[PDB]
């Protein structure tokens, strides 16, 4: 569909199209960088134009920083390796009491991140401890063994 | 028994406020050609948004101030390495220039001389030059002195590169997309239907003027009236045309242009003298196509006003050239052309074309700063250029009693309003992948 | 605890916190960078002070670089995933050959590493190697059925 | 063998090698990065001369974005903590119909990369989607579960 | 049968150097209110390490190098957009200031004429002005010339920036933390058991003195001498007082401040004459306070010097007034005090304040460097403040025949004395969360 | 049945243009001991890779324009904190110098008289001072300028900044490596097949000259002779001897240097006085080395043009100083020598040197630029340097008519042969760790 072709999808249809959202990010830094390296004439640019410079290296590093914090809070919660997981966090119905099938069959990922929007940073909490306990549980269990 | 499972390369986003890569369309000493190096994709295709309804505010859209800032940085940066005219800060001997000149040009140029520098620290030349009188003040056959020596440094403009305007496009830097607004009746705020993303914006050439905006995009169907509050006559009005009116601008005395050298390698460019007569500088539209313009423009003004209320147009209140006139650059030259030729009708329920005596500047504040002026170096010749309004920025002057009568004036002077103009479709934001939902999934254990 | 709450804990008990310890550093730049974004006037001073925007990038990209190169060796080492992992090298006496009760239950993390502090450069190239062994023969194992 | 040291090899020993070229980049940098902290007037270049200071910024952000750029692809195709992963996605003869002994016993790896250097594209487009197949299907399987 | 397991997330660090952020707490004008413009957090909060030691050593902390570059660093940048003087190295005409003059001012203060230039440069101005004997000197009704113009160029500071000091914090960027030693009676070195962990320092005023350490926080419970090695007459001592002794400087005469143009948009600012009476200028402290003060630093000198031993208290050993005096900033102004009128005692087993004279400087070499020099622009009417002695920087004579007395004297003036007398409390270490242990764990095979 | 199977650290790479590390051998004032601040390591071990053929193109070498655009940027910031010399474009009254002067010298020396600024504004002095005459042109006892003052500024380089070249080595930043070819053989194009891989280069001495190569690296074995294509007669040849030929220049007169201020702290050099008589500056080889050295060239020639066919070697065929002598700079001084003294042979099937008249510039245009010039100050006392020529710059003239007989002379100046001559060996690479190979293995489903 593109990139954004599913952000009028609903959420089941719209999780088939996750690769390429995950992509952009980093394919994008790589193409623009590289029509930047092609122009020779825009390199000299870079240093020439000493404000200039400054922006565009401002711009690269803020991208890559929002790129590794997402990675590292899927990497923290045990997701490093995966577009779609499942955890062992239980939903609250204080955070989102809508039935299952309005949230997948009907409802864009748009309007479920307004739904929950609140409730972030208390999800995200929950997951962290989780993982932790999780992994001593695994360690007891190679201990034990 | 719902769990958490969480989900990345999810489609959404929010607000955002980022820098903006420049780009052109790959005019070898034009500044625009420069600068905006990075080139756009041959084909910047664009990904339309099946069922996704946005969001737009033109008055609180980022990507206008963004372009504002360039576009200054841009100026001050070219004329960096130019050479300073300071030494031009001297007593001038002037007198009236006495040639076959017309009516309305009597006092309006001045004959000056003075003793400027050269390339040795012993030696001064004499020279000779003409000035618009905008540029030169008296001191007290006449003492007189540049109108910028007692604020600030003056610089020459180099010769060399141009300004012209081309096409440029804003693209967004990876992380962020742009969402362009296809609602044709668009307003400029509120949510639009017909939304698609991009990674560039189309070319908007970046042209400066004060009152009529010249070389943007037309609106299609009918004029669109833009504005932040349509009864709050401290805001501006942004009218779209959606036709072009023809306006031509010239510079009817043919100019020879001297250079001397005023230190090493410090080349000077002056007007030496005219050739011919003395003619006022001026610029041409039909009346007819203005008229037809108004008119169109007023039965829009209705829908916001009353289409039982009386509609009327006048010139400027106040202020300065920058303020009171429309201004622009014409093939490097700068104009300050008198509008109320154009904005003098009352609207109620065999071109004779409208001309507009303009004067001429050589030393320029650009965007109304106080600091360092520029001076724009003459041109050889015979100045002429086509431009096309595609809208007009009015004001409102209230003070309404509700006499059913509203006057509009060609007033604005603001130049964000002249990007906001085109970047008024154009939304950033930036890419939120990670997020999560319920599901019956529960991690094995 | 908070950061570095438990530096003063016995390694056992700190282990509960290698979360907090963790997500600090990429935490720590988003939310500096945010606190610069939103600051319009700082912005522009990171552009108007050359030398101000300049020691800011570099401080940013030092900070990504030493996040990123431990990441890389936990990878080498198959802990990509991992807060806690066990690994297939043997602990050497020669390291250290002081009981694992002291090691775990009275000293700190801080102690520790001074007792251990000049073997890290053998011991990471242990675990390099053993990994490597171990992919091949993973292999191995896939190509056999 | 040291740093490229196997380039000459052929495919099968120089797979034994993967651990040294992996961790290049990131080694290098820090240690390059080392040598001009531990300079303290090489520190005062930095800011001193804007564009060279410029210029080793932009070195050290590509390098950065050059990494993670091939980490996120193995990330999306599964591989994130591998060096050396199998697949679903089938070889095809169109892209290579050469012997597999002569590929693996006498061609070295950059003949290979020459071998098959038009077909990058397509074999990582196909390596994207059967990823993507194969997490929807895990996902149903945990839900049928 | 141990095994190797790696962990990640240990709470462990190292001593590093890296670069902090300046953050103020969130002065229009003010040079300190920018340039730190990341705001500080509301609450900092704190983090107490239970069970720390860690050892530091503030003679080798260099986030008093960072400071000390930082602060040069921000005074040239903020003095380069300003007017430059160099029109004013001129021969100057000058002869002594006669007024209603008291003894000690006579010859002070010279009052001198010259043609400077103007916007235009055919055109000179007369200008009269009084400048301070110390920033003119002979070139042989006498012939002047600005003391400076020998050696290097003059710069207006611009009259509308404020460099008064506003407490800067400075805080770790991520990766590193702050430590900070709540050790009472920390002298300096050693480890520190009360050890806390934070992100960014209290507020520090960057103020800039040369012998009494001002506006600095003080010392709990006993005054705290602070040296890096007792025994080495080659080395400072700081002295962090318990108590505050309050000093009301002034500037008594009452200047009428001129300003011209001298190029465009030049403003240049000069003290034209003096309303009323001449007057030295002048600092005041209590004598009971001051002399409460040295009994309580002689106590503690004593612990390192001995207690049936003599410590006496003698002026400056000579050198410039950068050197010998006590040097500050009062409101812009530049003043250098007599401080013999505070050392002068001996220390063996009804306010009549103190009067300290001091002298005016108009050209300022900062930092002691020799390059750029500033002009202090004049202030308009009379001086006022009033600053806190917090400490002092001592030396030790030495060249000590065990004659059981010992000599200290106002010594110091090196301008990192200042800040590391703060900054004595707080370390900067890097994060080091990878590590490994042994374990009874073997990965599964 | 095979697979896709993905590996990731494979030992491969690309083409790839970068930007590499400038680094020196840990010269207090040396330009170049600073700038390339990061050491090098103490042993940069060189990994062979056993089995590797590699193409390498000397003429496509991006190292070699990125070695020419550093030596530009570091002399131009060099130089640019160093006093401005712009006062010096005053008329100058000049005569001849008069002493006992050789007949080569007659006329090569002016003796200059000027007002020059001091340090205040309102007096001058008078400077008498010694120029070349390359340096000094006539205005129309007689009236001179200096050559540079319609063309651009003239700055004084620093005294106390050295420029001697030392060895610089270039390194690669991590994801990039440079390969070395070991050939003996190699003539700048072409597979090699004894390569290496190194993260820095072996240190090359920026040193700067137009005709002959001096202190570069000798060819074992043979001389080589490189080009880009051996029948363009619009390519440059570079020669590589096997053999170094020892050249010791001089600049025999005695100089005594005075100092004066122009301004504050802008002290400024010129040559005062001669001590003893007048000499014209040379250099010497001796014959038999040079005539040997030409008949290894000749015999390496003769293998592209025909070992039957006539070669003979002529002098520069028109230009400039830049163009037509060898440029070098000795000690700080800057030669032009006439090196027709060198190449007057024709070549068919009791050192005597050669002594080679040179002039000397004080006035620099370097790079062959338009824009900002140079001022070499002058050395006092009497110089000296012998330098090591390790190669040519030969051109054929063409225009051949197959008459059996070429012509070569010593063209060149363009100053990037002279680095490519030693970067022909290296080449930078990517590294591209990932990539994909057939397998019988399947991903466990
Ligand atoms: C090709 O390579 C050769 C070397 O292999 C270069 O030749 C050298 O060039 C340098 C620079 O011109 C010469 O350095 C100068 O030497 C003068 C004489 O010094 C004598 O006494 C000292 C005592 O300590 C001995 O060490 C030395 O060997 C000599 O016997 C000095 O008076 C000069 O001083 C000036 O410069 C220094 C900074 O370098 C300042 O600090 C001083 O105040 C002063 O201004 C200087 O040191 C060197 O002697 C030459 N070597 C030889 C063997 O002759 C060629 O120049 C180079 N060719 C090219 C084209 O690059
Ligand atoms: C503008 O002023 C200049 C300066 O006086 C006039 O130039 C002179 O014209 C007379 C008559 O042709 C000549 O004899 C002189 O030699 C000219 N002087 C110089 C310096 O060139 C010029 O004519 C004036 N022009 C107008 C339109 O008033
Ligand atoms: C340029 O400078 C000369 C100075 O030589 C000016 O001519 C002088 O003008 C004054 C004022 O009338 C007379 O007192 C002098 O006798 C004149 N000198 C000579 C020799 O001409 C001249 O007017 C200046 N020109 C301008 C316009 O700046
Ligand atoms: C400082 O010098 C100035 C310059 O001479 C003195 O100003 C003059 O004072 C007399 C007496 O009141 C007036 O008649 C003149 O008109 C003033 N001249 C100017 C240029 O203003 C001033 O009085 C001197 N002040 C002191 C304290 O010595
Ligand atoms: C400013 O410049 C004028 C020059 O006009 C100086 O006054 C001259 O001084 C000299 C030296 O005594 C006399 O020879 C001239 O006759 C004076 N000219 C006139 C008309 O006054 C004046 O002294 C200067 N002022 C200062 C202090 O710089
Ligand atoms: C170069 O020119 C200077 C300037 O005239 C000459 O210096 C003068 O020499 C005579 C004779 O010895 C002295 O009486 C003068 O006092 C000197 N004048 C100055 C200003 O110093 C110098 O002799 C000339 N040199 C040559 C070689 O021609
Ligand atoms: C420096 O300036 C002085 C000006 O005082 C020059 O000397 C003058 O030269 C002119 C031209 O011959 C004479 O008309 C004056 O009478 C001279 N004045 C005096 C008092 O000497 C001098 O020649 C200049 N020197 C140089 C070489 O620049
Ligand atoms: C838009 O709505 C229609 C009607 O329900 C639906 O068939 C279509 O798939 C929707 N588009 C998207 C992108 O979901
Ligand atoms: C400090 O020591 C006491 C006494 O053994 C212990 O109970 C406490 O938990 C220790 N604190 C930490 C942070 O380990
Ligand atoms: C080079 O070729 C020889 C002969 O086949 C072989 O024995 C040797 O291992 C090869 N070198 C490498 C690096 O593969």
């Amino acid at each position: 569909l593109g990139f954004l072709g599913a952000a009028g999808s609903t959420m089941g249809a719209a999780s088939m199209t996750l690769t390429v959202q995950a992509r952009n990010l980093l394919s994008g830094i790589v193409q623009q960088q590289s029509n930047l390296l092609r122009a020779p004439e825009c390199q000299q640019h870079l240093l020439k134009d000493t404000h200039w410079g400054i922006k565009q290296l401002q711009a690269r590093v803020l991208a890559v920083e929002h790129y590794l914090r997402d990675q590292q809070l899927l990497g923290i919660w045990g997701c490093s390796g995966k577009l779609i997981c499942c955890t062992n966090v239980p939903w609250n119905s204080s955070w989102s009491n809508r039935n299952l099938s309005e949230i997948w069959d009907n409802m864009t990922w748009l309007q479920w991140d307004k739904e929950i929007s609140n409730y972030t940073q208390i999800i995200y909490g929950l997951l962290e401890e989780s993982q932790n306990q999780q992994e001593k549980n695994e360690q007891d269990l190679l201990e034990l063994d | 028994n719902l769990w958490v499972t969480v989900y990345y390369g999810v489609p959404v986003w929010k607000d955002a406020e980022t820098t903006l890569f420049c780009a052109s369309d790959a005019k070898k000493h034009n500044v625009w050609a420069t600068h905006c190096c990075v080139p756009t994709d041959p084909n910047p295709q664009e990904i339309h948004l099946e069922n996704v309804t946005e969001e737009f505010n033109m008055w609180k859209n980022n990507m206008v101030e963004q372009m504002h800032t360039d576009i200054i940085s841009l100026w001050d940066q070219s004329l960096k390495p130019c050479v300073k005219l300071t030494p031009l800060c001297v007593t001038l001997q002037c007198t009236n220039v006495t040639n076959n000149i017309t009516d309305d040009m009597r006092g309006e140029l001045k004959n000056c001389s003075f003793n400027m520098t050269t390339e040795l620290r012993d030696k001064k030349q004499k020279v000779y030059s003409l000035f618009y009188r905008l540029d030169v003040v008296q001191i007290n056959n006449k003492e007189y002195r540049l109108i910028n020596c007692n604020t600030s440094a003056i610089t020459q403009a180099c010769p060399k590169v141009s300004f012209e305007p081309i096409p440029i496009h804003y693209c967004a830097p990876a992380g962020f997309a742009i969402l362009k607004c296809k609602d044709k009746k668009f307003n400029g705020t509120g949510p639009c239907t017909n939304v698609s993303t991009v990674q560039c914006t189309h070319g908007i050439k970046p042209v400066v003027s004060t009152q009529l905006l010249l070389n943007g995009s037309l609106a299609e169907e009918e004029v669109i009236i833009r504005s932040e509050n349509i009864t709050n006559n401290a805001k501006n009005i942004l009218v779209q045309l959606n036709e072009s009116v023809q306006i031509n601008c010239t510079r009817p005395n043919n100019n020879t242009v001297k250079s001397i050298r005023i230190g090493p390698g410090q080349w000077f460019y002056y007007t030496g003298d005219i050739i011919g007569d003395i003619r006022q500088a001026h610029c041409n539209v039909s009346k007819a196509t203005w008229n037809e313009t108004l008119g169109k423009v007023v039965k829009q003004l209705r829908k916001h006003f009353g289409n039982n209320t009386i509609i009327r147009f006048a010139n400027s209140s106040g202020g300065d050239l920058e303020v009171t006139t429309h201004s622009f650059n014409c093939g490097g030259e700068f104009f300050y052309c008198n509008t109320s030729g154009l904005f003098n009708s009352t609207w109620i329920s065999s071109n004779d074309s409208i001309t507009l005596p303009c004067r001429i500047k050589q030393i320029i504040n650009m965007w109304q700063r106080i600091g360092q002026a520029m001076y724009a170096p003459p041109i050889q010749g015979v100045i002429r250029c086509v431009s096309n309004i595609t809208g007009l920025i009015l004001t409102r002057d209230g003070g309404s009693t509700n006499s059913t009568t509203e006057t509009f004036r060609p007033g604005g002077g603001d130049m964000r309003d002249n990007w906001r103009s085109e970047l008024y479709k154009y939304k950033v934001v930036k890419i939120e992948p990670l997020g999560v939902a319920p599901t019956r999934c529960k991690r094995r254990v």
